[PDB]
RNA sequence: GCCCUGAAAAUGGAUGGCGCUCAAGCGUGUUACCUAUACUCUACCGUCAGGGUUGAUAUGAUGCCCUGACGAGUAGGCAGG
RNA sequence: AAAUAUGUAAGAAGUCCUUGUUACUUAAUUGAACGUGGACAUUUGAAUGAAGAGCUUUUAGUGGGCCAUUUUUGGUAAGC
RNA sequence: GGAAUACUGCCAGCUGGGACUGAGGACUGCGACGUAAGUCAAGGAUGCUGGCAUAAUGGUUAUAUGCCGCCCGUCUUGAAACACGGACCAAGGAGUCUAACGUCUAUGCGAGUGUUUGGGUGUAAAACCCAUACGCGUAAUGAAAGUGAACGUAGGUUGGGGCCUCGCAAGAGGUGCACAAUCGACCGAUCCUGAUGUCUUCGGAUGGAUUUGAGUAAGAGCAUAGCUGUUGGGACCCGAAAG
RNA sequence: GAAAUUGUUGAAAGGGAAGGGCAUUUGAUCAGACA
């Protein structure tokens, strides 16, 4: 991490600073739209007893 | 004064500061150095290491005054020359005129060479010197007389 | 020496936050939306509807 | 000496008083004390006479008057605290009053003065009460609590 | 209540008067704080500080350590302070000019100092001279080289000398210190 | 020696520039506040116009309130309920959220109430309980100079710019947030709701994330 | 499932007692309500901490002043009295 | 072959470059170790917290314990 | 097709009733309303009115009433215990003094320190004075014979308050006591090496070593006193069977 | 000329102990502060 960190502040240098390179843990996900097309939700219900013995 | 005494303090309380359930008994470790090889051994080695035992020669009836021989160090050495004295010969540090310093009228049996006496001589009468210490007056010039 | 609420005490209010009064002079605490049409597909409703 | 002297004293000085922030701001009325309405004495050496409200003065109290020659009270104040204003209203239109005020009631038999102004308030009143049937009869009459009288449901 | 997480009512742990109950002393302290209060110099609130010491954290300093410190790299004619006693030493020969501000100066000292031509002066002279300690050395005596510290810390392997009244051979130093009975330390 | 009015002025005007800045910045949180909030809405129906399903991001912020008393707790959850300044009965503090922060609340849930705070909580939040540590001494915000004094070297000069970088969970949310003293709200005013409070909500107590339903509690106990 | 049978001990006696049967019982739901030395706000005492203030021409500088947080306790320690 | 629990690492005591020292070491100024000279600052290298951190001396009482949930041994069992 | 409503949520929308509190004591702040003068609910209660001026309020005390409260001391895991002592009251009634000590602190003097064995002197067991020694300290180390502390600015390195220099400030460099880490040098012990020489076995320079010491490396001690702690003492007080 | 303990006088309470805590009624007693 530190070849590495030690290079894209290199890169960021003398390109135009603006880096940001701490580790940040797992953010929570983003908004996103999940859609239909190919796609529509599949209903399930809990089943009833059985036993197979 | 008792009146400064924690004792003064106890009072009032049951046990003294000396605990209930512990108490405060006669003698519980035993007396004195009891138990030094057994229940006191662990306070002994540590802090007492080579308590037990013996090492060297007896030596019936020795005298201290056969060994005395107080040392007094060149480091000090120019003390024994009073103040005023002093520089009338610091100043004018030759041969043919050099301060005597009797080491032993001092009350000193041997001259050790901690360090570093000025580029002075000296005429140095001492019953013992250090190898070391008759070397360094040497490079100031001076000598060392063997006296008793 | 002794707290004083905003929410309650009108005064420190507006001794905080400027904005407090056009806040309540524009109403905003009840803006009203703008109106739209816009209706959920069919697949939306069926798949509301199916069990 | 029999005690030490404190090696401090206070002052004697009396500090001064913060300048404190009070605005005396006036009391409005609640809506159902309106001259004219009639009041029921909750209290006081007239407690449960039935009264009508006159003006409202500048300590606050309620100038009322009986009236006298119906039941005994006489142009007088009243705290607005001890008063169940009911909903009966006689019109106070044709009734001066403005006369009447704190100054009016300085402690310091009778006034000749309040005697007459008496006599004054209570005619413009009684022309009016005399209006409205059976009034006259139900301020000469004082109020009660019956048994199953219950304050929080009943409407005055 | 609370999940304390630290010792509830806790004294700082360091003094803030000395213990002492010498006027002089108080007022020195009283100078002191004065001055540390009020200008912001940190040389000031190192002293209030150790005008509160105990004895045993005020180890002299001699005049030969003095004469050393000046000869440090541009020091010579810094004055040294020192908010202790300042001791004579014998061993030195030469001694410099300078100007040691002190709480005490034994007798030899200050008279060494001054056959140098230097100058004894009191920590509150010190001030008037150099409010904010303006080109002032201070020195610390050597806290260690006190007799106790040699008991400190006495267990095996660790090498640190047994409490022990009379000294020489019989005492303390068979079984345990010896490969040749028992055992080593 | 002039000051009389004189820098009594350059002051006084100067203080109102101030003023000045956080009336504007406030206007603008606002915008930003209701576009935003209204962005979602018309997401959410954008999407189901189009057949599909708008989900909106985890969110960022949560805010814990200790439900459990001070005994009995045993050292992981105790020493993490300790970690974020929650020593308390009824104490509560903000939390950003990830995956090294949840896994903090993952372990102190039987202990805890916590849920998504709106922004009408975290205003009166902060205009009502809310209070700085400064040099420690826990010092009541209720003046705007209180805190640019100290998080002013982050932006933020207001109350609202505080509860801003609070809600917005700002690029200086850690001095932002551990700025505010641990916020000491009272028991709930009518009650729990529950029967028994140590269950989780789902189970019809009340330890656990309650999601939006952390409002409607920290109000009553506020 | 509830209820009954299965179900035997020694002074008279215990859903805590009275007593309760579409319960004052069993399961489950929904509200309201009662009340800890706990929580919230406030006063006062004390402890610890951070600030301020030797400037006379009046009285404690170990003082005076501002501010914050904390307070269970045997054995035991220390402190001020 | 888990779950819980457990070692280490997450930088200034850092990463590179330039080429001194020795009796060690290499076929070998090869290496090893310790340096000299030079290049890069707080998004200087995850989170949260921190009424601060480190360090020293001395001494009390105590050295019969018992209980709960879970793991668990002996015992038919036990308020063992 | 087009409204309503429920439900959840929001308002820096308005508004009623009730309760507890009123810390502070000139001014000083942040504000609010005014075109303005000014006003204000804005860094903590004021205004107005009445009653008593006394056992009215308040304290104390006895009793009653609601709720609540087992006998202390002790050993114990656990006592109100069907564990011990204690019928009652007064007066006695138990961590002391000493010798030698550890840590700490205050004070005197400081490479020194300690007048009080003694002498001198006296307003007489006081206070005042003092010669010589002595003690502890200023050298270690070896069983001992013995030997005995600078390669060097009394060393290198790393942190280090403070001071110095530059800078408006931030910073940057210079120096760095104490203290801490580390690598070394010095003295003794141990082992090795064994020059110049020699009463031919003395002598032991010199340079070394995973060895070793309560050491050196610009002294810190000595003395008085105190709390706590140690040991011997009848040893906190009372107690055997015995010898 | 204390206390335990006792006699008289006065006041009070007492359905198988008495004493105690918070609170107030009632009786007795009392300090202050008022101008
Ligand atoms: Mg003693
Ligand atoms: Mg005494
Ligand atoms: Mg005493
Ligand atoms: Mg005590
Ligand atoms: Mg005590
Ligand atoms: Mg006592
Ligand atoms: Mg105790
Ligand atoms: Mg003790
Ligand atoms: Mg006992
Ligand atoms: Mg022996
Ligand atoms: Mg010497
Ligand atoms: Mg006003
Ligand atoms: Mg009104
Ligand atoms: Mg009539
Ligand atoms: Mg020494
Ligand atoms: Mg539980
Ligand atoms: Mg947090
Ligand atoms: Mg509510
Ligand atoms: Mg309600
Ligand atoms: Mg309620
Ligand atoms: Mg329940
Ligand atoms: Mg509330
Ligand atoms: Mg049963
Ligand atoms: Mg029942
Ligand atoms: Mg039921
Ligand atoms: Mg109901
Ligand atoms: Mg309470
Ligand atoms: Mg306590
Ligand atoms: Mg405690
Ligand atoms: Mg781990
Ligand atoms: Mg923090
Ligand atoms: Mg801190
Ligand atoms: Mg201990
Ligand atoms: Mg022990
Ligand atoms: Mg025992
Ligand atoms: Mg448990
Ligand atoms: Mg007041
Ligand atoms: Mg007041
Ligand atoms: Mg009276
Ligand atoms: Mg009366
Ligand atoms: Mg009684
Ligand atoms: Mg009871
Ligand atoms: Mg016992
Ligand atoms: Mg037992
Ligand atoms: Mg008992
Ligand atoms: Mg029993
Ligand atoms: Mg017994
Ligand atoms: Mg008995
Ligand atoms: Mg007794
Ligand atoms: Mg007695
Ligand atoms: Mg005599
Ligand atoms: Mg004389
Ligand atoms: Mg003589
Ligand atoms: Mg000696
Ligand atoms: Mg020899
Ligand atoms: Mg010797
Ligand atoms: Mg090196
Ligand atoms: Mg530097
Ligand atoms: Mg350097
Ligand atoms: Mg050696
Ligand atoms: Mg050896
Ligand atoms: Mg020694
Ligand atoms: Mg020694
Ligand atoms: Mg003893
Ligand atoms: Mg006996
Ligand atoms: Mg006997
Ligand atoms: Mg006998
Ligand atoms: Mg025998
Ligand atoms: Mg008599
Ligand atoms: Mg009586
Ligand atoms: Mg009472």
């Amino acid at each position: 991490r530190v070849k590495a960190n030690a290079a894209k502040r290199a890169e960021a240098k003398a390109q135009g600073v603006a880096v940001q390179l701490k580790r940040q843990p797992a953010q929570p996900r983003e908004s996103r739209i999940v859609s239909t097309e190919g796609n529509v939700p599949q209903t399930l219900a809990p089943v009833p007893y059985e036993t197979f013995i | 004064p008792s009146r400064f005494t924690k004792t003064r303090k106890h009072r009032g309380h049951v046990s003294a500061g000396k605990g209930r359930i512990g108490k405060h008994r006669k003698h519980p470790g035993g007396r004195g150095m009891a138990g030094g090889q057994h229940h006191h051994r662990i306070n002994m080695d540590k802090y007492h290491p080579g308590y037990f035992g013996k090492v060297g020669m007896r030596y019936f009836h020795k005298q201290q005054a056969h060994f005395w021989k107080p040392v007094l160090n060149l480091d000090k050495l120019w003390t024994l020359i009073p103040e005023d004295k002093r520089d009338q010969y610091l100043k004018s540090a030759s041969k043919e005129t050099a301060p005597v310093i009797d080491t032993l009228a001092a009350g000193y049996g041997k001259i050790l060479g901690k360090g570093r006496i000025p580029n002075v001589p000296v005429i140095v009468k001492a019953r013992f010197v250090s190898k070391l210490a008759e070397e360094k007056i040497r490079a100031a010039g001076g000598v060392v007389e063997l006296i008793a | 020496v002794l707290k004083k609420n905003p929410l309650k005490n009108k005064q420190v209010l507006l001794r905080l936050n400027p904005y407090a009064k056009v806040f309540a002079a524009e109403k905003l605490g009840s803006k009203k939306a703008e109106k739209t049409g816009t209706k959920p597909a069919a697949v939306f409703t069926e798949t509301l509807k199916h069990d | 000496s029999a005690q030490k002297a404190p090696k401090w004293y206070p002052s004697e000085d009396v500090a001064a008083l913060k300048k404190t922030r009070k605005a005396a701001r006036p009391q409005k009325l609640r809506a159902s004390l309106v001259p004219g309405t009639v009041l029921i004495l909750l209290a006081g050496r007239f407690r449960g006479k039935r009264v009508v409200y006159l003006k409202h003065l500048e300590d606050n109290t309620l100038l009322i008057s009986g009236p006298f020659k119906v039941n005994g009270v006489p142009l007088r104040r009243v705290n607005a605290r001890y008063v169940i204003a009911t909903s009966t209203k006689v019109s106070v239109e044709g009734v001066n009053v403005e006369k009447f005020n704190v100054e009016y009631f300085a402690k310091e038999e009778i006034k000749a003065e309040r005697v007459e102004d008496q006599k004054v308030v209570d005619k413009a009143l009684i022309a009016e009460i005399k209006k409205t049937p059976l009034l006259k009869q139900y301020l000469s009459a004082s109020f009660s609590l019956k048994n199953g009288d219950k304050p929080h449901m009943l409407k005055f | 209540g609370i999940d304390h997480t630290s010792k509830q009512h806790k004294r700082s742990g360091h003094r803030t008067a000395p213990k002492s109950d010498n006027v002089y002393l108080k007022l020195l302290v009283k100078l002191y704080t004065f001055l540390a209060r009020r200008t912001d110099a940190p040389f000031n609130k190192v002293v209030l500080k150790a005008l509160f010491l105990s004895k045993i954290n005020r180890p002299p300093v001699s005049v030969s350590r003095i004469a050393r410190a000046l000869k440090q790299e541009g020091a010579a004619n810094k004055t040294v302070v020192v908010v202790g006693t300042v001791t004579d030493d014998a061993r030195i020969f030469e001694f410099p000019k300078t100007t040691v501000a002190a709480l005490r100066f034994t007798a030899g000292a200050r008279a060494k100092i001054v056959k140098a031509g230097g100058e004894c002066i009191t920590l509150d002279q010190l001030a008037v001279r150099a409010p904010k300690g303006q080109n002032t050395l201070i020195l610390r005596g050597p806290r260690n080289s006190r007799e106790a510290v040699r008991h400190f810390g006495m267990g095996p392997h660790k090498g640190k000398a047994p409490r022990i009244l009379s000294t020489g051979r019989k005492f303390e130093r068979a079984r345990g210190r010896r490969r040749s009975k028992g055992f080593k330390v | 020696a002039e000051q009389v009015a004189a820098e009594r002025a350059a002051r006084k005007a100067a203080n109102k520039e101030k003023r000045a800045i956080i009336l504007e910045r406030n206007a603008a949180y606002q915008k930003e506040y209701e576009t935003a909030e209204r962005n979602i809405i018309q997401a959410k129906r954008d999407a189901k116009a189009a057949g599909s399903y708008y989900v909106e991001a985890q969110h960022k912020l949560v805010f814990v309130v200790r439900i459990k008393g001070i005994n009995k707790i045993p050292p992981k959850p105790r020493k993490v309920l300790q970690l974020l300044r929650l020593t308390r009965i009824n104490s509560g503090t903000f939390v950003k959220v990830t995956k090294a922060t949840l896994e903090l609340l993952k372990l102190i849930e039987p202990y805890v109430a916590y849920g998504y705070p709106s922004y009408s909580t975290i205003r009166q939040l902060v205009y009502k309980r809310g209070f700085g540590k400064i040099n420690k001494q826990r010092v009541p915000l209720s003046d705007n100079a209180i805190i640019e004094a100290n998080l002013g070297k982050y932006g933020i000069l207001s109350i609202d710019d505080l509860i801003h970088e609070i809600i917005t969970v700002g690029p200086h949310f850690k001095q932002a947030n551990n700025f505010l003293w641990p916020f000491k709200l009272s028991n709930p005013s009518g009650g729990w709701g529950v029967p028994r409070k140590f269950k989780h909500f789902i189970q019809g107590g009340s330890f656990g994330n309650r999601e939006e339903f952390i409002n409607k509690l920290v109000k009553s106990m506020n």
